[PDB]
């Protein structure tokens, strides 16, 4: 479909007969336009106290996040977790809230598209508690850009239990915006992707929210392939099989490649 | 938080 799907090695997979099927993925953002035609949201819930409806996205930010997942792995279910509202931020309760939630509806793929400069102990327990239920968790790096020598990533993407995505464009190049750091794990596209918007539209977006998705995607495709296979031994594959760029603190191991990966 |  859209450049980055391609980029990341989707369509070798999709061609094979993987899909992401019966793959259960939670999109921990702003919600998800449910009543997007080309969008199935399967369920969800609301942490957010002043907006009640999960499938209600009066950001964007959920719906074209949701909407990535969807052009890497298409036949997975899809669970819309409302953590932001429509400003764009959340609460860290509302946020474990979204984790808690997530274990406890047995989702296999956690994406937060999502980052703060600041972490707590709580958030910490609650990723590191996913990590042990069998979660495949998945987080954008951050936009920080530089600062000298010092980690920009952001939490919960700083924590070593979560996958933390930086981004690169359609020429496998670090996006100025891309937090850096040694907690840096894979690169994934997030420059102008065109995805999902609410209300029966599309649009570009650039972040790395954008690049997320595509590894809780490419996750997902890994899961339809190898049904038996840990959250472990997902991440190691994806880690373990990308495409070397630069440097480790700009780069992690490179972009994924998900045709590598899913063996 | 923030969205990303």
């Amino acid at each position: 479909v859209p450049y980055g799907v391609s980029q990341i090695k989707a369509p070798a997979l999709h061609s094979q007969g993987y899909t992401g099927s019966n793959v259960k993925v939670a999109v921990i953002d702003s919600g998800i336009d449910s009543s997007h035609p080309d969008l199935n949201v399967a369920g969800g819930a609301s942490f957010v106290p002043s907006e009640t409806n999960p499938f209600q996205d009066n950001n964007s930010h959920g719906t074209h996040v949701a909407g990535t997942v969807l052009a890497v792995a298409p036949s997975a279910s899809l669970y819309a977790v409302k953590v932001l509202g429509a400003d764009g931020s959340g609460q860290y309760s509302w946020i474990i809230n979204g984790i808690e939630w997530a274990i406890a509806n047995n989702m296999d793929v956690i994406n937060m598209s999502l980052g703060g400069p600041s972490g707590s102990a709580a958030l910490k327990a609650a990723v590191d508690k996913a990590v042990a239920s069998g979660v495949v968790v998945v987080a954008a790096a951050g936009n920080e850009g530089t600062s000298g020598s010092s980690s920009t990533v952001g939490y919960p993407g700083k924590y070593p239990s979560v996958i933390a995505v930086g981004a690169v464009d359609s020429s496998n190049q670090r996006a100025s915006f891309s937090s850096v750091g040694p907690e840096l794990d894979v690169m994934a596209p997030g420059v102008s992707i065109v995805s999902t918007l609410p209300g029966n539209k599309y649009g570009a977006k650039s972040g790395t929210a954008m690049a997320s998705p595509h590894v809780a995607g490419a996750a997902a495709l890994i899961l339809s392939k190898h049904p038996n296979w840990t959250n472990t031994q997902v991440r190691s594959s994806l880690e373990n099989t990308t495409t070397k760029l630069g440097d480790s603190f700009y780069y992690g191991k490179g972009l994924i490649n998900v045709e590598a990966a899913a063996q | 938080a923030l969205a990303l």
